[PDB]
RNA sequence: CUCCGAACGGUAAGAGCCUAGCAUGUAGA
């Protein structure tokens, strides 16, 4: 999970393998998968949607930066008109694009650095990275690649936008960001490692056996 | 093999300009063959053919049908025609025809810098094999 | 005024300097003519991250010192 | 993944698989498969049959 | 950083006439352009 | 590491000719069986033979009894197995030591089908002996030892059937 | 559009077999050319004609560096093709001129334990 | 004098022609002695007499061309030679408006420079930058001034071959 | 100075350890002797 | 630049004690003698072309030796990889020492060679060629990869920088 | 096994067999996905099929250098090494056009210049379309004369460098 | 000649292509008079001395008007 | 006021499966 780094630096190697014990990554990337389903699951028939069609990513394709594959596989309802690719954080957003049927999302994470800050500015570079990148298992055309900066606590999107999801997506990212289980591992595991000591939810019937 | 020489060619050039460039054209033919049939060395059999060839034209044309001028018994040597080392090689009462170094004795080179013929007519050729390295001239 | 280091562990580490809110086309174009090469066959890599040569320089968050692998295509 | 009976081997990447069974020992132990080019009239078959086959 | 060597192994018929064989021994040139074999 | 002198050869090896050629070289080719730099020196044996060469080393060969380039023997002309294992060895050599060993050895072209050479191949036109029999098969340190000769049983079981 | 096919071939064929024979001639054009600038240069006007341009294909519009900016070296290899991005004018600060270097107590080249090089142009 | 362009047409093969046996050697020498680097820089074609001959000593398996030629340049009439030139190319400074002389590198990612130009050559432009001089003033000086070696055949100011 | 080839030394040392570890217990060498 | 160059010139002056001895050790006379040599007479620029084929033959056959399928030479002497190995190919290439300056130097003379090849082969062809010499070595001064194997080279680079504001 | 062509070829004068295209080029098309299919065999026949079946001209795409079915097709070709009768029969092929096109461009890297124009030549006047992929990955119809002019007079037309052909004034003072 | 003659009276065009004129001419009789092979010879003679007849109609038709002028 | 530098100190070590450019030329029967 410790992406990378510049340098050999052996004290923050130790220190970053030891930041990430387990398969975190991979963790953190099912969590944000998971809450951005639930987060689809919530409003789908709202949004036009047909179904939570979370598609079967290679284990490693969270840790993997050279490609980028599909996170999950919206499915729209019936004519779905696509706004023009365009950041988070504007609001005057284009609807003048095509109506697509398929509807991509790719989680990223970006272990930034001091000249990384900006995770909207790699997130657009990736987006137009994979979309021009002939080599990736890619299907839909119109998507959004929503980068997270777990280094500075950022969070960022560029790509194609729903209509009415925009606030949804800003939403959820604003839900996921906080309160997030894996986040909060990580969180954790970095005051204990720094030394700065400063199904629960029914409606829905369910039964076990 | 004409380029240039930075004048006019000499008097009577034009007559030696078609039999020249006939060995002219096989020497720049078996200079572009293929090495394939070749086994070590007999890409570099004829080459040698065609050095001897031209310079037996160009020699019977400089003193012995005594039909070239002054100019054209030393300006085709000026440049490149002919051999004037091989020429003064079969001045010689010893070496009349015989080709570089194939078959001769232990000279200043290790193998051979005298002669590729020079193997003698009654016991050349040991047995009945005849057969040379360089020139392969029995 | 950007210095960028096209570097390479095979006697090869040029300093091209270029623009801040250029691409990276003429920015290979830049590595191209001052080492060797010309300008349809370099790769600039950071560890299989390949450089693709129609976003900004800027917005992939380029500074200045900033050394990336030179490979050739 | 990819599972190859012949050397009963399991191939992981789609493309290490594919680089084997091309250029397998033990499958090419089952016959010897250098192409030899063959003549000037058989290259000709091939093309006069396609053209009667796929257009025609 | 010539020889001139009497046989005295099988001399009875063995090359006919195997009085004392003489022979001549060169060395072989050594070109220049040959890394350490 | 091993200069020398003269070459410790046969009777055979050096050639039915008296006068023959020889061309030392200093430090040459690197000894079979014992991987140690030794003075390499050719000749030719006869009109139309081998221009045969030395194989075993100076220290290798006389220690063991044997020559530079055979391995045969300088005292008798038997393998170094028979004249090990088995005397009989005097009624079993011989004498007019057969030039069948300093001949040419097979033109593979010609096994092939299409030796180019014509009547001027230096290599020698009969037919490649068959493989089967283990005189198709042995090798120098094997041969150089005595453990396991193909020839050397051959001959030794010469030694008792008449 | 097969009509509209043969007419553009020829267009094509035209442009190809136009710069077979403009090559040619553009050996004997650079020698008249350079004989036409022979008379030129010989008896058309002293210090009176030039009929030129000072043409250069990619102008060096360079500036001044400030006290010790690096000499930077824009590559000549590749110059013939005139591409715009050489004309940038590289009279910039890079990496560490954006400061003064003046200010400094006396002097700083390198702190990087390899001052081998002693010089700044005083003399 | 052909030998060598034979030579030369195994660059490198199977066994093919002259590969493994000729293998060592055209590494071990050619790399323990390049030194013909040095003659190249030691024999400028002369562009003023731009014929340049180069007699040349090879390697017989064509490991390296040694050019065993030394050049032995006459001084004043070397640095007459270059002063006429520097005079012609003050000239042409001034004369050419648009200068077309950044060809930089050229063949560019293997292309092998050699195909028909160090062979017969159809093309030789040895008229490069010589100054037509009028026999009125450079009367002595005006058959022996740009050959590349002129004094060879005189007998009478070159004191040898 | 020192102390990064101290280190390292030490580091080596246990890389070594895990993998005489990992070998002695080695499927290949203990797994496959527990199958036979 | 003035400057540098009377201070080479001067410091040049200093060290010229008269030089006899060595007995007339001469090279390349003893090649000529043994049969792994043999003279002709082949124009210069097949000479050029013929040792810069030769010198890349021979860094190509040092890499096949060497058992590195993942690097090629280019055939303008700038060494150029494959693949990007990083398990243990990387350590694997790292000669910086003579495979460099010998790299340089041949990449500086088949440059040359390849300039006067373009005259012969339909170059500019006018003074052009020898504008093109000239910053030929300003780019040996700059463009080539001399510095790294050895940096007293920049003395005379700092000649050839002198010496270019003398003309 | 992609080493030698059968056992033994006549090699070009250029490089060598195989690597008259660059080495990282050709290393770059062995792996692939078009060559781990028809890799098992293609000597003379199959060659014809694998050719007819793909309708596009080009060299590399995208950033990673991903080698077109024409390009490795040209390459396997290559490593083939067919005889000149066959060659002479995919470039007089009118019906299939990439067929010919392949063809044209194996002659060029392999062959005389002679025959280089002797043979291509003729193919300067076919006025249809071709398809081929850019470099970003986009396709773009051109004409046959701009595919057979870059090939006989510009340099590195696709992906390939070319041997270097002479310019056609000295062959027509010294030849047809 | 009865092939020539139709190729003519179905309006078959010099500057396209045989492919893209066969529905104007395989309905009528005369298309069964000649094997595929005949066809592309009286096609192809057809082609050609149209559009050379055409082209040189037009350049002449420009010439003679200059002329005159 | 134009003097411009490169390598090492650098990429943990690992058990199961798989693919390959290269190399001998001989002694002897």
């Amino acid at each position: 999970t410790g992406i990378f780094m510049h340098g050999k630096i052996p004290t923050l190697k130790i220190s970053l393998i030891q930041i990430f014990r387990a398969h975190l990554w991979q963790k953190i990337h099912e969590s944000i998968v998971m809450d951005l389903c639930q987060v689809f699951d919530q409003e789908l028939d709202a949004l036009e949607i047909e179904t939570v069609q979370k598609e079967t990513i290679h284990p490693r394709k969270s840790y993997k930066m050279n490609s980028s594959c599909a996170d999950i596989l919206l499915f729209a309802s019936y004519k779905w008109n696509v706004s023009r690719p365009s950041l988070l954080a504007d609001s005057k957003d284009v609807m003048d694009s095509t109506t697509t049927q398929k509807y991509w999302i790719d989680i990223q994470l970006r272990w930034g650095d001091y000249d990384s800050h900006d995770i909207e500015r790699y997130a657009r570079a990736k987006f137009l990275d994979y979309t021009t990148d002939n080599m990736s298992i890619y299907p839909s055309p119109t998507g959004v690649l929503i980068a997270i900066d777990l280094a500075y606590n950022l969070h960022s999107a560029y790509g194609n936008w729903f209509p009415g999801s925009k606030p949804l997506i800003q939403q959820a990212m604003a839900k996921i960001m906080k309160a997030n289980p894996a986040l909060y591992v990580l969180r954790e595991r970095i005051r204990k490692g720094l030394q700065l000591y400063s199904e629960l939810f029914s409606n829905q019937i369910i039964w076990f056996v | 093999k004409v380029k240039r020489s930075r004048k006019a060619p000499p008097d009577g050039w034009e007559l030696i300009e078609p039999t020249l460039d006939e060995l002219d054209q096989k020497m720049r033919e078996a200079e572009t063959e293929p090495h394939e049939g070749k086994r070590k060395v007999e890409s570099l059999w004829p080459i040698f053919r065609i050095h001897h060839q031209k310079t037996r034209y160009i020699f019977d044309l400089f003193y012995k049908r005594k039909a070239i001028s002054r100019e054209l018994y030393e300006y085709c040597i000026k440049e490149g025609y002919a051999d004037k080392n091989l020429i003064a090689k079969w001045k010689k009462q010893g070496y009349e025809n015989l080709c570089c170094l194939r078959c001769i004795q232990t000279r200043d080179t290790n193998f051979g810098t005298n002669c590729i013929c020079r193997v003698p007519k009654s016991k050349l050729e040991v047995g009945r094999i005849i057969e040379c390295t360089h020139c392969g001239c029995r | 005024m950007i210095e960028v280091v096209c570097n390479d562990r095979l006697g090869k580490k040029v300093r091209v300097k270029c623009n801040t809110d250029d691409t990276i086309g003429d920015l290979k174009k830049l590595i191209a003519a001052q080492t060797g090469t010309r300008w349809n066959k370099i790769v600039l890599k950071k560890w299989y991250t390949i450089f693709k040569d129609h976003v900004s320089l800027g917005d992939y968050e380029i500074h200045d010192g900033m050394n990336l692998e030179l490979y050739y295509q | 993944g990819y599972y190859c009976n012949v050397c009963d081997c399991v191939v992981k990447d789609s493309i290490n698989f594919l680089d084997h069974i091309n250029g397998k020992k033990h499958q090419r132990n089952l016959g010897m498969s250098m192409r030899v080019e063959r003549s000037t009239l058989d290259q000709v078959k091939k093309r006069f049959e396609v053209n009667k086959k796929k257009m025609e | 950083a010539y020889i001139r060597y009497t046989p005295s192994q099988q001399g009875v018929a063995f090359n006919s006439g195997a009085k004392q064989r003489v022979i001549r021994m060169v060395e072989m040139q050594k070109d220049p352009m040959e890394p350490p074999r | 590491w091993e200069d020398a002198d003269f070459p410790i050869l046969c009777q055979t090896c050096l050639g039915e000719n008296p006068y023959i050629r020889m061309t030392k070289e200093k430090y040459g080719k690197e000894c079979k069986i014992c991987a140690r730099p030794f003075t390499v020196f050719r000749w030719c044996p006869g009109v139309r033979m081998r221009f045969k060469k030395t194989e075993v080393c100076q220290t290798c060969s006389k220690l063991k009894n044997v020559c530079q380039t055979c391995l045969l023997d300088l005292e008798y002309g038997l393998p170094i197995q028979v004249r090990d294992a088995g005397d009989m060895l005097l009624k079993l050599a011989r004498t007019t030591p057969y030039y069948k060993r300093n001949r040419p050895h097979i033109c593979s072209f010609w096994v092939k089908g299409e030796c180019k050479r014509g009547e001027e191949c230096p290599y020698r036109h009969e037919k490649p002996t068959d493989p089967d029999d283990p005189l198709a098969d042995q090798n120098i340190k094997d041969r150089y030892y005595g453990i396991n000769d193909p020839v050397a049983d051959k001959l030794l079981k010469r030694a008792s059937t008449m | 559009n097969d009509e509209e096919e043969y007419e553009a071939w020829k267009v094509r064929e035209l442009k190809r077999i136009k710069r077979d024979r403009e090559d040619r001639e553009a050996l004997e054009k650079e020698k008249a050319e350079i004989e036409r600038m022979r008379n030129l240069t010989e008896e058309e006007r002293r210090a009176e004609l030039r009929a030129n341009g000072k043409v250069i294909t990619n102008k060096a519009v360079k500036g001044k560096y400030k006290f010790l900016q690096k000499y930077y070296h824009r590559g000549a290899f590749f110059m013939d093709e005139d591409e715009e991005v050489y004309k940038r004018d590289f009279s910039a600060p890079t990496l560490e001129d954006h400061f003064n270097k003046t200010i400094l107590p006396k002097v700083m080249q390198v702190k990087n334990f390899g001052r081998s090089g002693r010089t700044k142009y005083t003399h | 004098p052909e030998h060598v362009r034979k030579i030369i047409r195994d660059h490198g093969d199977m066994t093919n022609r002259k590969f493994r046996h000729d293998k060592r050697v055209y590494l071990g020498a050619l790399k323990y002695m390049p030194h013909a680097v040095l003659k190249l820089l030691e024999n400028m074609p002369m562009p003023w007499e731009q014929i340049r001959d180069v007699p040349v000593l090879y390697h017989i398996t064509g490991a390296i061309s040694f050019v065993n030629e030394i050049p032995w340049v006459i001084e004043p009439v070397y640095i007459s030679q270059w002063g006429s030139m520097w005079i012609m190319m003050r000239r042409e400074k001034r004369d050419r408006r648009h200068f077309k002389r950044m060809r930089f590198p050229p063949f560019d990612d293997e292309e092998p420079p050699l195909d028909y130009a160090d062979n017969i050559l159809d093309v030789e432009p040895l008229e490069a930058i010589q100054l037509e001089l009028d026999p009125e003033e450079d009367a002595p000086v005006l058959d022996w001034f740009y050959d590349h070696q002129p004094l060879r055949d005189s007998r009478k100011y070159v004191n040898g071959s | 100075e020192a102390r990064k080839r101290e280190l390292k030394k030490n580091k080596k040392q246990r890389m070594m350890v895990r993998a005489a570890v990992l070998k002695m217990k080695d499927p290949k060498q203990i797994i496959r002797d527990m199958e036979k | 630049s003035y400057q540098k160059l009377l201070k080479y010139y001067v410091l040049n002056a200093l060290k010229h004690r008269p030089p006899k001895a060595q007995k007339k050790r001469y090279l390349f006379r003893s090649f000529k003698a043994t049969k792994f040599f043999q003279s002709t007479k082949l124009d210069w620029v097949e000479v050029g072309l013929q040792v810069c084929r030769q010198g890349y033959n021979m860094l190509n056959l040092l890499i096949h030796r060497k058992n590195l399928n993942y690097l090629h030479l280019d055939y303008n002497f700038n060494l150029k990889p494959v693949k990007t190995l990083t398990t243990k190919e990387r350590k694997k290439s790292r000669f910086g020492n003579a495979f460099h300056l010998c790299r340089e130097v041949l990449r500086l003379t088949k440059l040359v060679v390849d300039s006067h090849v373009q005259y012969r082969l339909g170059n500019v062809d006018a003074f052009q060629l020898a504008d093109g010499l000239q910053y030929i070595f300003a780019h040996v001064g700059q463009l080539t990869g001399m510095y790294r194997y050895k940096y007293k080279l920049m003395r005379q680079i700092r000649m050839c920088k002198d010496l270019k504001h003398l003309i | 096994m992609a080493n030698r062509t059968v056992k033994d070829a006549h090699s070009i004068h250029g490089t060598n067999p195989q690597y008259l295209v660059e080495k990282i080029i050709r290393t770059r098309i062995y792996e692939s996905k078009y060559w781990k299919e028809e890799c098992f065999g293609l000597t003379a026949e199959l060659v014809v099929d694998k050719a007819m079946e793909l309708r596009f001209v080009g060299g590399v795409y995208g950033g990673n250098i991903k080698p077109t079915p024409f390009l490795c097709l040209t390459l396997k070709m290559l490593q083939i090494q067919p005889e000149k009768d066959i060659i002479v029969e995919f470039i007089k092929n009118e019906d299939f056009k990439y067929v010919r096109m392949l063809g044209a461009l194996y002659m060029r890297l392999t062959g005389t210049a002679i025959d280089c124009y002797k043979y291509l030549e003729p193919l300067y006047n076919d006025y249809r379309k071709i398809k081929s992929q850019n470099r970003n990955g986009e396709f773009e119809l051109m004409h046959v004369d701009e595919f057979i002019d870059e090939l006989l007079h510009s340099e590195r037309v696709c992906d390939i460098i070319l041997p270097r052909l002479q310019k056609r004034y000295v062959l027509e003072e010294a030849e047809q | 000649k009865q092939f020539k003659d139709m190729l003519l009276e179905r309006g078959v065009s010099a500057f396209s292509t045989w492919e893209k004129e066969l529905h104007k001419i395989v309905f009528d009789p005369r298309y069964l008079l000649l094997n595929p092979k005949e066809r592309k010879q009286v096609f192809d003679q057809y082609v050609k001395t149209r559009a050379e007849e055409e082209r040189r109609e037009k350049k002449n038709k420009i010439m003679q008007a200059k002329e005159d002028f």
